[PDB]
RNA sequence: UAGUCCGGAUUGGAGUCUGCAACUCGACUCCAUGAAGUCGGAAUCGCUAGUAAUCGUGGAUCAGAAUGCCACGGUGAAUAC
RNA sequence: CCGACUUACCAACCCGAUGCAAACUGCGAAUACCGGAGAAUGUUAUCACGGGAGACACACGGCGGGUGCUAACGUCCGUC
RNA sequence: UCCUCCUAAAGAGUAACGGAGGAGCACGAAGGUUGGCUAAUCCUGGUCGGACAUCAGGAGGUUAGUGCAAUGGCAUAAGCCAGCUUGACUGCGAGCGUGACGGCGCGAGCAGGUGCGAAAGCAGGUCAUAGUGAUCCGGUGGUUCUGAAUGGAAGGGCCAUC
RNA sequence: UGCCUGGCGGCCGUAGCGCGGUGGUCCCACCUGACCCCAUGCCGAACUCAGAAGUGAAACGCCGUAGCGCCGAUGGUAGUGUGGGGUCUCCCCAUGCGAGAGUAGGGAACUGCCAGGCAA
RNA sequence: CGCGGGGUGGAGCAGCCUGGUAGCUCGUCGGGCUCAUAACCCGAAGGUCGUCGGUUCAAAUCCGGCCCCCGCAACCA
């Protein structure tokens, strides 16, 4: 299947990070509404999460499905955990290519502050 | 597709010989003369000829000739 | 002879015969010859107590082997030292524990395979009785 | 069996060297690692040698 | 034809359950990985399992595959 | 891609009054074709199978994918990872034109031709025929060959069934004795 | 200059003639099919002149049925120290 | 050639029923061993360092086993 | 001599001319990292094509594979493919395992410098356990450490190494 | 506050398959197309991007059904530490421990943090 | 009981060490030569590699059991 393929080859990456206590950012990735949200080290609750289905970022863009929305997710994200004062976290592809949106999402993070 | 190593896929003039011309993408080169298309087949009367074709008694009535 | 097609190895450990056994019930047929005495039975001797025991049925009646071999017993070649290694595997014996039915017979009367029963028994070296299937 | 024993050759100043083996019979090329040269102490493209 | 036998690696599992260790020693020395790496435990290229913090042993049974973890608290 | 536009519209509906069905996405598409002409005898040849690489770009209008040898079988002198035969799987828009160019002049062109064969399927909605000579093609000039090296067409559909398979292939006219 | 417009076997279909009768078992014809075979291993035969070679014809036998046999003429060699 | 039916027979794989295994395990003791806490008890019975050694032919009985013939006051180990 | 299983009695160890099998290497890639992928065998269909080449789908499910014998282990794959590469790196190493000892094994982390990756991170060989011999003697390159009156050198020492 | 849906988990077969019904306002998946980012050791399948007419067939979620998987007592039995006994290649007795299988039955999960849709 | 070798067309022997393809001579079969045979010349066929299993992509070969044969050994009182 093409969402339990995806699974595995985020399996490596969880794995890996819980052990070393880091709090990651997982962001989920969907052909509309790219998601994002930072878990704590526990991997059990989200301490900051943002994305499209908020009607506080859908209204300011053109569609909630490509690039410039992802931008304004990673924005969101790394201006309200700045806010929590989640400063260095870890970056969680979730099995998804880092190459557009999930590119994206990192890249206006990175600018925001949002250390990694 | 993977840029430069596929081969030549240009549309085509193809037409057989009952009027039917039918342009088409190929890898030929400039055009193509076509023999029998699907519209000019024989199939509609390829399979009457082979199944009704035998028959012995109404052989030798040609011969009995009464 | 009872014989196992090609086993894994060779040449087995002695090993203890302690316990009960466990093919305690007449499951296929209906009349049973279950071994008393705790042994080990060759099979040269299940399958003489088979021939003196598909002689007194008849080619009448269907008989069920309830044991199987399956344990190689060494035996060294006379005037040879201790040592050298393990003899060679001459015949293949099944240990019997109290309460493994031997035998199964079905298709008879009771009395005949009473005294049908009692032929086999003769053959074996470990004291037997005679069992009745019972309704569970 | 087969497989010599070389000499890693730093290709820098110093005579400083990696020794390691070779299929000599299959391959017919020589090796360029570059390993860590602890003289010189950067990375240089080291050679084959006996 | 027989009479070759290897010498004893001496594997199993050195320290147990609620053993305190050092950062460093060996909690299990074993062949392939019968117990995995939980949490400041690593693991060697021999499969061994040390513990990379000061506390105790603690075996667990985590997993979708129920596969034994060794996991060291703080103690 | 001009027949197509005729499976968009016509064929569609043609089925939702066969099997009723209560999606319009329920009807049979045929997903891609696959081309394979597993050569074999490079084994003795090497630039036999380079050849063969060749007519597949011409059958088809892209590059075919030398296959290698899944297992090692000494019962025809192969061995693991030795290229033995060259696929083309082909879809998009690209696989239309194919489709197209495949029942309209080349299976008509196919020597001895009666028919085709019915009971083709493998009881899932596939269909695979198979071609003997490969000049039935336009694209070899019958004079630049020396072989008659012919391949198997697997058609790949989305049907259910064998049942369904043939009532999405029916449409296209597909000859069928 | 190719297994080819070479070669013609084999086979299917349709026909004719003689004859009570053409299946076993005839000859010829038309269309189709069109293989072996690209000068032949050891070995072996005929012949010195109008012979050899090659071409075609006729006759006997015979209702029909020869590449056989008998006979005729056309073209026409080489070599014999 | 295709290729159908049939058979005084044997029988693959699945299914139900039945046993076996030191080199089989979807299960799994009792003990033994490692670590922590606690009381009583024991001339510290404990560990380390140093002086001196002897000893490195073992035997029998019980239990757990290999070998032998579940033979040997047999032979080889574990433990008492 | 070394490695795997049993013997071995559920920690480790444990004998016999007890039962069963292997090694005296291989690799510059079969190593590192990053990304991706996951089987064997049958069933159905299909040109040459056949019990078994290539192709499509299903069933099945790790019975596959793992450079090599066996056992433990593995999809978070350690199995398979591809891009870039040399961490198969120097100086160390708290703390442990294992042995009478010589010796063998594991190792987070520290500093120099490097590779891959966007980054977190990972890499001082290979899924692990065999693939190997002490000392002496002598050879080879480097390093003023010494160099028997003094300045050099021979020869020793130390490092690498045969 | 409740039914829904998506994400990250806890626990990991009482938690998984089989069969049937069912959901599209949101969401999810499918889906449309491909100059461009990137892409296939062939191929927009996958990966990726730009969007979104249509659909709930497929996929996934949810509710029922136990046809299987699975979980599973009490009691008994097997075994066994220690001390005794015997017809001592094997058992028995006293005391402590007490399986595996099987049976009654349980059973098609339970639950937490966040973010939306929704009746309020 | 032990050590070492062998088993291959109808006969006698190569090939096995260092796996994918089996050859020599005689005999047999067919033709020729001769009045006929032998000899001689030409052409061809003929092998479950003792047997069963395993390793492997592939076994005559590499490994193991059994059957047959050959040589050596079967000793000190
Ligand atoms: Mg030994
Ligand atoms: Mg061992
Ligand atoms: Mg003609
Ligand atoms: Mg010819
Ligand atoms: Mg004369
Ligand atoms: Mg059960
Ligand atoms: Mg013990
Ligand atoms: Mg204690
Ligand atoms: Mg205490
Ligand atoms: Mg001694
Ligand atoms: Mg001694
Ligand atoms: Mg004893
Ligand atoms: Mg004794
Ligand atoms: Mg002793
Ligand atoms: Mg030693
Ligand atoms: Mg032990
Ligand atoms: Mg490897
Ligand atoms: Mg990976
Ligand atoms: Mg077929
Ligand atoms: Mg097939
Ligand atoms: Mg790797
Ligand atoms: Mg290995
Ligand atoms: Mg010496
Ligand atoms: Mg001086
Ligand atoms: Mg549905
Ligand atoms: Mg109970
Ligand atoms: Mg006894
Ligand atoms: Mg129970
Ligand atoms: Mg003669
Ligand atoms: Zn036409």
């Amino acid at each position: 299947d093409k969402k339990s393929a995806r699974i595995r080859r985020a399996t490596r990456a969880r794995r890996k990070l819980q052990e070393l206590g880091a709090t990651r950012l997982v962001v989920h990735r969907t052909p509309r509404h790219i998601y994002a949200q930072v878990i704590a080290p526990n991997g059990s609750e989200v301490l900051v999460a943002a994305s499209t289905v908020e009607k506080a970022i859908a209204e300011q863009l053109k569609y909630t499905g490509n690039k410039d929305a992802a931008a304004a997710v990673g924005k969101a994200v790394a201006e309200r955990a700045l806010e929590k004062g989640i400063k260095d976290v870890s970056f969680d592809r979730s099995g998804f290519q880092y190459h557009g949106r999930v590119q994206a999402l990192a890249d206006a993070a990175r600018e925001a502050g949002l250390q990694f | 597709m993977k840029k430069d190593i596929h081969p030549k896929y240009e549309e085509i003039t193809a037409s057989c010989s009952c009027g039917n011309v039918m342009k088409i993408r190929s890898t030929v080169g400039h055009d193509l003369n076509l023999d029998v298309c699907s519209k000019c087949h024989p199939f509609f009367t390829g399979k009457q000829r082979d199944v009704a074709t035998g028959g012995r008694v109404d052989r030798f009535n040609k011969r009995f000739n009464i | 002879m009872l014989q196992p097609k090609r086993t894994k190895f060779r040449k087995m450990h002695k090993g203890r015969n302690r316990g009960l056994a466990q093919g305690t019930d007449v499951s296929f047929g209906s009349f049973g010859l279950k071994a008393v005495g705790r042994g080990r039975l060759t099979a040269r001797q299940i399958e003489a107590a088979r021939r003196a025991m598909t002689r007194a049925v008849k080619r009448q009646g269907k008989i069920w082997i309830r044991v199987f071999p399956d344990k190689p017993i060494t035996e060294k070649p006379l005037a040879v030292r201790m040592g050298k290694g393990k003899g060679n595997v001459e015949y293949w014996v099944a240990l019997i524990q109290p309460g493994k039915v031997l035998y199964e017979m079905d298709g008879v009367p009771e009395e005949l395979a009473r005294e049908a029963f009692k032929l086999a028994a003769a053959k074996l070296p470990i004291k037997t009785t005679f069992v009745t299937k019972t309704v569970m | 069996g087969i497989r010599e024993k070389i000499k890693l050759v730093s290709s820098a100043g110093t005579g400083h060297f990696y020794t390691t083996t070779k299929n000599k019979r299959t391959k017919p090329e020589k090796l360029e690692l570059k390993k860590f040269d602890p003289v010189v102490r950067q990375h240089v493209i080291y050679k084959e040698a006996k | 034809r027989n009479g070759r036998d290897s010498e004893a690696k001496r594997l199993g599992v050195k320290r147990f359950g609620g053993e305190s260790v050092l950062a460093g020693s060996i909690i299990v020395r074993q062949r392939g990985t019968k117990f995995h790496a939980g949490a400041n435990v690593g693991c060697g290229r021999d499969h061994t399992l040390f513990a990379k913090a000061d506390g105790k042993v603690k075996f667990e049974v985590k997993g979708p595959k129920n596969r034994k973890f060794i996991s060291i608290e703080a103690e | 891609a001009k027949l197509h536009d005729y499976y968009k519209d016509e064929v569609v509906k043609k089925l939702m009054t066969e099997f009723n069905y209560n999606s319009v996405m329920q009807v049979p598409r045929v997903e891609k074709i696959t081309l394979n002409m597993g050569v074999g005898e490079a084994i003795a040849d090497k630039k036999l199978l380079d050849n063969a690489a060749a007519d597949l770009a011409a059958i088809s209008g892209q590059k075919p994918l030398i296959t290698k040898a899944r297992k090692s079988v000494a019962g025809f002198k192969i061995r693991q990872g030795y290229p033995i035969g060259c696929k083309v799987t082909l879809r998009g828009e690209r696989m239309w034109e194919f489709f197209e160019r495949l029942i309209t002049i080349a299976v008509p062109r196919i020597r001895d031709f009666r028919g085709l064969s019915a009971k083709s399927f493998d009881g899932r909605g596939n269909y695979s025929m198979g071609v003997r000579e490969q000049i039935i093609f336009p694209e070899i000039d019958y004079d630049k060959v020396d072989r008659v090296r012919g391949l198997d067409i697997t058609i790949t559909t989305t049907a259910k069934s064998d049942e369904e398979g043939r009532a999405l292939l029916a449409a296209f006219d597909f000859p069928f004795r």
